[PDB]
């Protein structure tokens, strides 16, 4: 549903990085140097950005009330 | 001036082979009636050319974008073949080729 | 005195249902609806 | 008698009165029915696209913006 806090493989928080992702990609970015700009050096953490799909966004479509 | 000005609309865009005059219109037609009306009230042409080649159909605050298919299966020689000759004196404008299919 | 209090579905207004009570929204007819959280204590050892 | 003081159109009952307004639209031959109907259904329809754009307004118009620039 949502980004993992940490990657599985490291422990390095990834948490606080999925928009920051969205954003640089939101900009021209290669999507290997947003990566690169993030700090996520190995595959393994780089892997959770890459590979995540965010779906409680189309969770949140289904609102409760309003 | 002698350029390929073809175009087909299906049923429901039929406009009118005459221009719109007050003598030669009437009301006879009335979700049912939504459809019906539309045939001759929205149904005089310009046919817009965009930068991006394709082309596009304006009779009123609508716009049907359009593509002209250039179907070489009906090589039909397009002429006005008005009555004033011998027999219908068509003349020789363009060679319909083209056909633009227009569409919501 | 606690009147077993339901929650609508396409109105999401809590309705007071007792028993022999027809399942209804008190507002705009819903014959779906939901139960309330509980208010046991809800506590996770999270790991 | 809750529903006469009540506006329909809140909150959830958008599209489900969406779909009322386009039957009743639909089962009538009158014209007048059908362009009240019309004009209700467009009114509707244009403030529930407006609330849906502005709950999605943060955080969702963003990654609409990057996915259309992925592909
Ligand atoms: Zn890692
Ligand atoms: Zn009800």
């Amino acid at each position: 549903m949502i980004i993992p806090v940490r990657c599985f493989t490291c422990g390095k928080i990834v948490g606080n990085k999925w928009e920051a992702y969205l954003g640089l990609l939101q900009a021209e970015y290669t999507e290997g140097d947003a990566l690169d700009a993030l700090g996520l050096k190995r595959y393994c953490c780089r892997r959770m950005l890459l590979a995540h799909v965010d779906l409680i966004e189309k969770l949140l479509n289904y609102a409760p009330l309003e | 001036g002698n350029d390929l000005y073809f175009v087909k609309l299906p049923n429901f865009l039929s406009v009118e082979p005459r221009p719109f005059d007050p003598q030669y219109y009437e009301d006879e037609f009335e979700e049912e009636g939504r459809t019906r009306l539309k045939l001759k009230v929205e149904n005089n042409a310009r046919i817009v050319k965009w930068s991006d080649g394709s082309m596009s159909l304006h009779l009123g605050n609508e716009v049907f974008d359009v593509y002209k298919a250039p179907l070489q299966g009906d090589h039909n020689h397009l002429f006005i073949r008005q009555g004033t000759g011998l027999q219908g004196q068509a003349v020789f404008k363009t060679k319909l080729t083209f056909r633009p299919h227009s569409t919501d | 005195q606690q009147p077993m209090i339901y929650i609508c579905g396409e109105c999401h207004t809590e309705n007071e249902i007792k028993s022999r009570d027809p399942i209804r929204c008190r507002e705009c007819g819903y014959r779906i609806m939901y139960k309330k959280r509980t208010k046991r204590l809800v506590v996770f050892d999270a790991r | 008698e809750k529903e006469r003081f009540r506006k329909a159109p809140p909150n959830y009952a958008m599209k489900k009165t969406q779909l009322l307004k386009e039957k009743a639209m639909a089962e009538d031959l009158g014209d007048q029915d059908k362009a009240k109907q019309i004009q209700d259904q467009l009114n509707e329809l244009e403030e529930r696209a407006e609330a849906l754009d502005r709950q999605r307004t943060k955080n969702i118009s963003a990654i609409s913006y990057i996915n259309q620039r992925n592909r």
